[PDB]
């Protein structure tokens, strides 16, 4: 059972580390939320033309 | 595209309205014969 406790806390450090990917694949979302949205203002200049 | 919004809505005058200018031109500028003829006829006349 101890042998295999040391696996459980094995996935945990993964299981911990893989919050650590909500933060690198998730967060990370942001430079989508910005180029698509930054965007058209460059673009909007040719109609203030 | 609008780009060609911008450059569009002055350059196509080119075609759209100077048509209309260069014929009004064309009119006025055939209407020199209409006034001609009319001259000839009042100089034609006192012949008879």
């Amino acid at each position: 059972t101890d042998d295999l406790y040391e696996v459980a806390e094995a996935t945990y450090e993964a299981d911990s580390s893989l919050e650590a990917f909500q933060t690198a694949l998730d967060g990370v979302n942001t430079a989508i939320d910005d180029v698509a949205v930054s965007t058209l203002q460059t673009e909007i200049e040719e109609l203030t033309g | 595209i609008t780009i060609p919004k911008n450059w569009l809505d002055f350059g196509w005058d080119i075609m759209t309205l100077d048509a209309r200018q260069t014929m009004d031109n064309i009119e006025t500028i055939i209407n020199e014969f209409p006034e001609d003829f009319g001259t000839m006829l009042k100089s034609i006349d006192p012949r008879a």
